[PDB]
This record gives C-alpha cells, structure tokens and sequence, in this order.
RNA sequence: AUAGGAGGGUGCGGCCCGAAAGGAAUGAGCCUCCCCGAAGGAAACCGCGGCGACGCGGGAGUACGAGGGGAGGGGACCGGGGUUGCACCGUCCGUCUUGAAACACGGGGCAGGGAGUUCGCGGCCGUGGCGAGGUUAAGGGGGUUAAGCCCCGUAGCCGCAGGGAAACCGACAUGCCCGCAGCCGGGCCGGUGAGGGGCGGGGUGCGAAAGCGCCCGGAGUCACGGCCGCGAGA
RNA sequence: CAGGAUGGCCUCCCCGGAGGUAGGCGGUGGGGUAGAGCACUGAUUGGAGGUGCAGGGGGCGAAAGCCCCCGGCCUCCUGUCAAACUCCGAACCCACCGCCGCCGUAGAUGGGGGGAGUAGGGUGGCGGUGUAAGCCGUCCACCGAGAGGGGAACAACCCAGACCGGGGUUAAGGCCCCAAAGUGCCGGCUAAGUGUUACUCCAAAGGGUGUCCCGGGCCUUAGACAGCGGGGAGGUAGGCU
RNA sequence: CGGCCGCCGAGACCCCGGCGCACGGAGUGAUCGGGUAGGCGGGCGUGCCGGUGGCGUAGAAGCCGGGCCG
RNA sequence: CUCAGGCGGGUCAGGAAUCCGCCGUAGAGUGCAAGGGCAAAAGCCGGCCUGACUGGACCCGUAACAGAGGCGGGUCCAGCCCCGAAAGGGUGGCCUAGCGAACCCCUGUGCCUCCCCGGUGGGGGCCAGGGAUGACAGAAAAGCUACCCUGGGGAUAACAGAGUCGUCUCGGGCGAGAGCCCAUAUCGACCCCGAGGCUUGCUACCUCGCUGUCGGCUCUUCCCAUCCUGGCCCUGCAGCAGGGGCCAAGGGUGGGGGUGUUCACCCAUUAAAGGGGAACGUGAGCUGGGUUUAGACCGUCGUGAGACAGGUCGGAUGCUA
RNA sequence: CGGCGGCCAUAGCGGGGGGGCCACACCCGGUCUCAUUUCGAACCCGGAAGUUAAGCCCCCCAGCGAUCCCGGUUGUACUGCCCUCCGAGAGGGGGCGGGAAGCCGGGGACGCCGCCGGCCACUAUC
C-alpha cells in the first residue's frame, strides 16, 4: 500500500507471553473441520506457511468445503463475501 | 411484573446518532413524547445508556388509568372511557392498565390507541434544571416513582 | 426647523377619499344577548403546616377560555388606497467565498437589445405498429396547378446460432429441485406453480492429460418523442 | 495538483424477493491503549560487600614480586525509570449465534440501468508535530445547504429542527433599572467598588497576628501572656594569646 | 459560596380548524411538512400555423389608472 | 542429533579451534533492514538428490470496507520425477523487499494462412518465453527574460494591521557570593514566575478590477516602566558631591559635524538636552536623497544569453472636494 | 505393571518409602542382520544367570514454581457519558455506567481423564 503486503499493526498482536509460545499442541494440526460447522478463524503465527493478513483476525465464518490440506472458508469480511483457504491450525471450533 | 415511564428531555437535535438510535427503539421522536416500558433486561440496558438523555421513574396503575383517559386518542381530542373501551376490545380502562402491568398487552395492542401520550410541558420553574441530575437537582434519569408527579403537573 | 438612518415588515392608532369593476343593502364595518367550549385554569376567604419566602386542603377544573352556531339591534360603509405617529423587529441586491452588511467584486437612473441551437453517431427511456419476422432507400410510373397523402420498388440492412487467430466445427420447442404472483383445497396452512432462481447434459477454443473461457430450452424489427455523451464554432 | 476519469456518495426508473440487525443482553471469538511493574529485550543514576580480573598507584621491591592493596574492569541483596520493554492489564471497540426490541411485503435485503456533482469549515474527546498560534490524523454533534428563542451583539456555545392562521404553556436563560419577571428567603463569606463576565472579553509564583472556621501541643491560683516591684551571685580573669 | 421558593420567558411543546403530501376506491398517518449542488414531475406566458367557434365605428389593439382572483 | 553463554578440570602465552563433566527454555542460528516464528526444528551433522519442473485453476495482497491494470505469494488438482521403509514432503532460499503496461521485436515448437490456380521462395498469425520506460499505472527534451505580454489569484510573497510572543524589552520572588569585618551603603550568579507589544521571527486571516515604501521636513494627539523641574526616604550620608529607593505627564527636554538613514558616533553648551504607539503617524501636505524599472561600466561566475541583500552614475510624484 | 491419547506444569523443583516390576531397566554375548569420518557407548541381531537400586509405577510431604480463589490496599488507580458546571481561550470535577496491576495476609494444588491388553489377574492389586 505503502507500509503493507502481509505486515503492517503487528509485532505486538503477533506476540504472546512466553507460556502461550512454543509450537503449540499436536492436535490442533491434525483436527478435522467438517462442512455446514461455524469456525472462528484465529491467527496462528508458529505456523508461517499460510497465515491470515492482520485485517482478517476475529472474523468467523462457514466452511463452505476443502481444498487439499487446507480448508476454504466463506467469511464475511465487512460488507463483502470472500473465501478464505486456511490450514485447519488457524481454525478453532465455534462452541 | 412493573411497568415503567420514559419521558424525553432532549430531542431530535443535540444526540450523537448511536444515542439516536438507541432512542428510537424505544419509542421516543421528540421532547414531550411518553412511553411505558416493562422491565426486560435488554430494554433496561437500553434505559441506562440513553438515562442523561432522558427523566425515566417508575408509574403506577392508578396514575396510568388517569393518564390513558385524558391524553389518550386516535383522531383529534377524545378522552378514553369505558363506552370507547368497550368497543376497542375491553370493558374497561382498568383492565386495560392491568393488562400493560401482566405485561401482555402493551399500548399499541390494545386498538386505537398511540404509543405516545403527546403531553403538555411542566409547570413553574425547575429547581435544578434539566441539563444535571435528579440527584443533583434536575429531573434527568430514574428518579423514584417521582415520574407520576411530573406528568400530574403536565397534565 | 429637539431629534436618527439598508429607506421597510407586522400589529395598532391619526389624518386623507372611496362613482365604477369587490362584498354587502335580499344587510357592511359595527354592537348585544344565549349556548356549545380545545389547550388552559384564578380570585375572596377559611383551615392546617413551614425559621420564613411560601406550600397544602376546600373554593375547583369552578369562574373563566380561542373558535364555532343561532337569534336579535342598527342602517352605510367596509375591504381597499395615499401618507404618518407609536410598539416590536430589521446591517441591501447579485456574484465570489470556509465565512459577505462588508474596508472582496459589480451597479447613476429608466427603456429597448441581450446568451441551451443544428446535424451525425452511440447509450437510455416512454409510446405505437407488426411479429420469427420487420423495414423499405434511390427512382420513374401515378395523382395534383405544384405538392403532400395515397400505390409500386424489398436494392439493401437487421434478427432467426454461436465459438475460434483462422482452418473449421456446431446446441435443451426444459429432465430434476425451490419459490413470487396467481389459481385450487382445508382451517394461516397444503398442493399446482408461468415469469424467475438453483442443477444436470450439450456446442465450440485451448489442450499428451486434466482444468477453465464463451455460448445454448424462438424475439426482434421499425417508427415517433424525449433524456444524455462524444464529434463538430456547439 | 486552481484539471479529469473511476468508486464511495445523491436522485430517478426498473427487476428479483423475506427478512434485515443501526439498538440492547447473554453465549462463543479477537486485543496491550489508560494503568501498572521489574520477569526479558533494554538503556542507564548511585553508595555498600566482594577483591573474581584486563591495569594507572604502593609495600616484605624482585614498583602492582609469589601476597594483599587503591582510579578501576564486571558480579551480588539493593538504587532511578522506560512510544518503538513487559511478570501483567482495564474501561472500551469489534466478529458471530440465540433472544428480545424495532423495522418490513404500499417491497425492506439486493441487483442492473440513466443523469449528476468530485475547494470544505468546525467544538469537543483521543491524539503526532511545532514555545505558540499553525499544520496534520481519527471520531463527532453541527455550520456548509437549516430558520426561530437565549448567550449584549458574536457561521458552527445553548434550547430547537420550521405547511398556513388562532389560542395556551414551558425550555435555554433571567428576575435593581434600561427590559418581561424578586427593592426573594435562611445562613456563612466580603469592605476590595473585589465582584456584579459560563463567555471570544475576566494576569502568576511568592507573601500579610486582614479575616472566619476547624486540628493537637504547651499550659491554667502547680495561674508570665505581656507588664511591673526586686533580679543579672560565688569559683572565676576558664585558659591561651 | 451553600441550601430553598415563587414567577418571567421560543416558530419549541401543547391544542382547534384549514392546506399540501403519502396511503384508501372506481376517511387514515406518535412513527408526514427546513433546504443549496443535483435529479424528478406539473402548470403558466410568448410569436406564428392548422382545425373549431366568436367579437368590431352602435368603438379594436395598444396606453394610463383603479378593482378583483389564483 | 540440540544451542550461545557460564562453571570447574586438561591443552595454549591468556585464548581459540579442540577435550571431559556439570549448569543452561532459546539469549544461539535461519545470506542481507526490522519484526515475528521455531528446539525429536526452520538450529546442527551425514548421506542421497537437483521440483529454483511443465500445465491449468483457486485465493489474497496489490487497491481494507468499495471501483483499481500489471505484478507477487500462498493454496489445489493433472503430468512427469526426486527422496524416503512407507505414510508423506518438495509449485527454491522460515515469512514479509530484490520489480514493469500499451506496442514492437526475437526465441522454442507444431500447425493455420498469403487475393483465378499450383509448385517454390519469402511473408502474416495463434501460444509461451525473454527484452525498456528507475520522474518507477510508462511523453521524446537544456537555459534566460529587470525588453517582456495575457489570463487569473489574496488558494500565495513584499508594505501595514489582526493572531502569536520563541526572540526582544522590562518586572517580581529566592539569595550563592564581595563589600576589612557585616548578603542588601553598594554590586549580585544559579534557578524559578509574570507583564508588555517597542526588535526579530513564526502565522497565511485580510488586500493582487492598487490598503503606494523607507528617511527627512512640517503639524498634532496620547501613554509612563519619569531625563529635568516640585515634594519625599536611606546611605559605607562630615562638607562640597555622589550612589540607591518613592510620588509625579503640569510644563520643558535644544543647536551643530558625518551617514539617504530610523538607529548609532562625535563637539560644546544645558536645569535636562527621556523613550514608545498613532497606515514601522504624517506623499489626494512638501521632498523623492534611499529600496527601485527599461541606459552603462567594473569585480565574481557562466560556452552563452545572462545574474548579484557587490560597488556605482543617471533615471515622471496625477486629481477643479 | 504395559501400550495408545486428551487437558498440557493444578501432571515443575526437592526429598521419603515400596514394588503386589519374567513381562518394563539395569545386566550379560556380540558370531550373525546391523550403528560409529574413534568405541555394541549409539543402532541393531542374541540372552536373563544376576539387581529393584534408579527409571518406571504407586503412595505421601508444599519450603520453591506454576494454577485458582477469598479478604486488605480498592471500588482506589483508570475510564464511557453529560454540564452556561467551575478556570483568563488549556482543561478539570461531579453525577451516571464500569473498574486493573504490583503487594501483603489466608487457602485448595505434588494430577485428572479416555481406550485396550497383561505376570499376578478375571477385580485392582499396581
């Protein structure tokens, strides 16, 4: 833009206490996320290799299906309908 | 359960647009328009933000009665009485204002008759403005039962 | 000729006249009585409180109230015009400007002159004709004093098939599921659901291959008027 | 760059069609600003006790020689505080679901089309810069384009959002006169013409036995609080000079 | 300065009728009424043409002054 | 397979590489800014290997919401390999910087196509890859105008004012210190707080269909933080004479020499030879000396035209109220 | 006893006991399949004679750490909202709606939970 591609308000939102760092639990990775569920879609920096840009964090929306490894979400970011392809690290369940 | 009075001070002007809002679903428009609200705690959470804006105080039954009589209409100046009641769907204002007090039935469901009792302004001075609060000496806020002297004087 | 100005506005007095077109003499300004009566709402005096200012009860939503109706009295102006006093309010006009009463710009005064027009093309819209077709141009014949209108002329354009650089190839007169309008049955609900939306399959291009692109279950054509762009001196 | 175009945005028309969620509450998510601190990344002020050592002074000299010592180089319980630090962290903002509220089938929610306009200002809050005024972000009632009554008048401070005429009552504010309405009431403060000014109008640190009001000390016939009547010894000139 | 009490005082707010707009068919509106840029929609007037129907020396248009309506 | 670093022991000049143990949650390292991430790793080592692959999507940034090209990455699947026991991974370097239109040209590969018709030559074209605009969503580019001209602009400089008060001027508080001794007869640092609009500067509010500059001259008003005169107090006041303080604008406060000069320097007088505001008072009152145009020379600089807070000569002051 | 997980220190440090431990360790042979740019130490083929002593399992003790709570400081610091409410134009305060860290004192806490086998067992010893 002049200041963003993928950083621009982080250091400090990307950061945690030394007790929230370390890779964090195995089964995080390999939980499954099904489709018709309503995920909260939470910035996981441990993992770089797909990472939501800082704009997206705290949005939520409905796993409209999978592509690979990933899954693609539809959110709601603003007034707009996007998809979303998040690695299941970076979704946590809704209830 | 209770039913309560909201009166407001502060019009159409003079209101951030969130307080605006906030108003509106009250069933406020303009300085002078009154409304009974029951206690709910999403509508009690929306009484709280709004308080400065507005002189709020708990009625009673008797005092609505008296207040559904003379303010009330539908088409020009008619005062509510049994024989009007009768014909709306009650036999009587009192089983009307019981009715608002259970809660079950609000101002509107109850035919030909406002949501908003159109009252004049009050009588003498104030004290204390209305810019402060009742506390401090204005009218601005939950304020009692004191709302029911209020609207004696305003008519 | 002792009193203040954007020259006035609104209300109410003075003075001044008013034949006509106005309303009214089949009753004008005007006056009086009776009643209904919104919002509102006293007084005298009394009682009881309050340091007192003053509140409270009764008087009382009464007296009173805009406005309206009816009846009555009187008998010629009233409206309206000219000018002026008083109370109250009032720092032009247009433009420029974030802000103009302006020490921003422009104006002596009055009259006359004085600025959104035409053509082509494109995109819109409304109306109207016809319909899987629609529409004729140029021209001469014709008719007429001339001419328009009337008839012939279909040259030619557009639509009825699209994709593709071209070679070149070439499709659903709707099979499945929702649901608006409407219809139907029941007592809001349950069907049927054109239009419509959502699938599937098909035509073509790229392509070892897969994957995407466009297209596909018949509406256009012409006329009139208007709206706007752009091209023109515009 | 004193200019266009394309959005956002404004209007008109048309199409599809049932919810929509500005509002508020709970549930499920996100977070380091106010604040706060020594637990890091971190910059540093100060004295101790170590004498662990690079060395400028000394010693049994063999000038820091084995061994201790002193500028001192860096541990240790301590010591200042931190936009770009954190052992931590509100109020608050926002996503989503349900509810409730309200709004909607005279069409919301959304789509397509036609026609535009495309110098800003401004009070407050939170700021960044700069002595400042000024400039620039952000949210904002509002002025711009919106009257009216009040603030003496005073673009944006207050009340208020305005069809025509009539009647009534209040609001902002005021009640000595000009000017509507109080030569108001109780009590404390005042003696400066302070003030009578929310204001755009209205000058400070320091200091006065000037006042009034609260505090605990000394101290009360164990009555010096000041006066006054009598007081101010002897050793002794303390010694030195 | 701290209490307290009675009043004054807006196009606000209240109230009666009228008027437009919106909606209702071949009365209803607490939830309608400020307005520049700009959009949208309706009417009036002006010259001449055509069609239709009238007027004029028994006094046209124009001019001047006054009345009346919207 | 797990680290800088520390601790003790060995080796060396301490030390390092190097060795042995103990401590050690990340301070190490990851090419390179910064930040974040990470310990059976992305860090370390050994071996193997060259996917930094072809093709076509998807998504986001780009450009939040909300239009907006090119470009980048991540994520898929298809194909071909690679490694691994397989699962599984690899669309380069842990992530975020290291890129470029329209057009034109050339490469790689096959085909399409070239005007009555064929053969041949030579052309054109589809796709993809590579090539610049660095003033970077992309003109083809050096200067002067005081000889200038016009449209505009107070959106913006010069004069003045307003705002402002750092700078300036002046005051008050505290009192280190010397004055033989004694802070205040006198002098007075460090620091701290106000006042004024008089210097300088900032502001861009007001004027570009003009609000003419400075100085002098003449003529006048006002102010005091007062130079003198009047009335007063102290003293390190003997007198004579100073020094310091208080009231006070009633009056006075001059003439000459240089400078265009406001200001400033100088002479002798004087009771004293005070300052500041008023469009930096006073040009519809004078003067026009200075700022200063079109003419010219010199110094400096420039290829040159030409420039100068360098010097210098000469260069209109309208109007009947 | 074992094996596979979830929450991922409430299961950290320290110390204590036992084994209801062929089976899990130490331990012993290394010829062979196989690990060491040096060593069967490591990796792997082979065995259990010996040791329960670790580990590992179970029980317990909180002094340290971490988790959570109560009270004090504190409804204080701080804040959303409004004012012709106050100040010379900054701004502040009150009401109203909320309310943190650091620290002190007083505590729970040295795991819980899911699946499957197994000497012993047919259960829970552990």
């Amino acid at each position: 833009q002049k200041a963003h591609s993928f950083r621009r308000k982080t250091r400090k939102k990307l950061s945690k206490h030394p007790r929230r760092r370390g890779l964090p639990p195995l089964t995080r990775f390999l939980q499954e996320f099904e489709v018709g569920q309503r995920v909260h879609i939470v910035i996981e920096p441990s993992y770089h290799k797909g990472m939501p840009d800082p704009r997206f964090h705290g949005r939520t929306g409905t796993v409209v299906g999978k592509r690979g490894e990933a899954y693609i979400v539809e959110i709601k970011d603003g007034s707009k309908v996007k998809t979303l392809f998040i690695h299941p690290v970076h979704l946590r369940p809704q209830k | 359960m209770a039913k309560l009075a909201v009166i407001r001070i502060r019009g159409r002007v003079n209101v951030k647009r969130p307080v605006r809002d906030t108003l509106a679903m009250l069933r406020l428009h303009r300085v002078n328009h009154c409304v009974i609200v029951d206690d709910t705690p999403s509508y009690l959470g929306m009484l709280q933000k709004a308080k400065d804006y507005i002189t709020w105080g708990e009625i009673n039954a008797e005092t609505l009665a008296k207040l559904i009589r003379k303010r009330g209409r539908l088409i020009g100046n008619k005062p509510v009485t049994d024989e009007y009641v009768k014909e709306k769907l009650g036999m009587t204002i009192e089983e009307f204002a019981q009715k608002v007090v259970n809660g079950e039935m609000s101002l509107k469901d109850l035919p030909n008759l406002k949501p908003v009792f159109r009252l004049h302004p009050p009588r003498g001075g104030f004290r204390g403005s209305k810019k402060r609060s009742f506390k401090e000496g204005g009218a601005l806020g939950y304020r009692g039962e004191k709302i029911n002297e209020l609207i004696e004087r305003m008519l």
